[PDB]
């Protein structure tokens, strides 16, 4: 079943043990933890990259794994449509303190066509792809995160 | 200028307006006179770097209110400082939704 605006699955807070677990600290560009992050170059994912830095591609191995599975299910669901990432790992700083975006453990996503009528189902597909927490965060995107 | 501003925060103040506040340190460009800042904003649904609209603000300001935006719409926001010689690097790019 599709999620609706403001709904999350599992229906518990993101940082709970059963969901994505605790924040571990912001990962900055000059840091040692930054080396755990490698760019996702999957040709079936669109990365917004408004930053012109490639930051949105950077994410943990687990985040990659679930994101790549979702890329397949999106194309299966709606032929001609692809998964789009608006935010991956972030250094711009507009996310809340303790945001999993600062650790490469969260992505904001849309469909390639920006058809908001598809977002509830996109959220369901992210749950089925194995994201540890999926949140219809905004009318404009779905937020998906993973455990450390 | 060869150092651009840094956007500290963006926050929606209404369904049509977003406040942004930046830092810019004059000595980062040897105290070269800066004539002002350019503030760029485009709907987040666009990935077309040509779709940024621009506001021009004076050099003394460290904040700006962008107006005439669309209700409940996300915007990509970035900025430059400028002078007679030309323009800086772009800042960090924030994403911010109107109410
Ligand atoms: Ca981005
Ligand atoms: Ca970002
Ligand atoms: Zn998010």
């Amino acid at each position: 079943t599709p999620l609706a605006y403001k709904q999350f699955i599992p229906n518990v807070a993101e940082k709970t043990l059963g969901a994505s677990g605790r924040y571990e600290g912001k990962i900055t560009r000059n840091s040692e933890r930054f080396k755990e992050l490698t760019p996702n170059y999957n040709p079936d994912i669109i990365f917004k990259d408004e930053e012109n830095t490639g930051a949105d591609r950077l994410m943990t191995q687990r985040c990659k794994d679930k994101l790549n599975a979702l890329a397949i299910s999106v194309m299966n669901q709606w032929p001609g449509v692809k998964l789009r990432v608006t935010e991956g790992w972030d250094e711009d700083g507009h996310h809340s303190e303790e945001s999993l975006h600062y650790e490469g453990r969260a992505v904001d996503i849309t469909t390639s066509d920006r058809d908001r009528s598809k977002y509830g189902m996109l959220a369901r597909l992210a749950v089925e792809a194995g994201f540890d927490w999926v949140y219809y965060e905004s009318k404009a995107h779905i937020h998906c995160s993973v455990k450390a | 200028p060869i150092t651009g501003p840094h956007i500290a925060y963006t926050e929606a103040v209404s369904d049509t307006q977003i406040m942004l506040k930046w830092t810019y340190i004059p000595s980062s460009n040897n105290n070269t006179p800066i004539q002002g800042f350019y503030i760029y904003y485009r709907p987040t649904d666009s990935d077309n770097d040509s779709d940024y609209k621009r506001d021009v603000v004076e050099g003394s300001k460290q904040w700006h209110m962008i107006g005439h935006l669309q209700p409940e719409t996300s915007y990509d926001i970035k900025m430059q400082c400028f002078n007679e010689g030309g323009e800086s690097e772009f800042s960090n790019v924030m994403i911010c939704e109107t109410k």
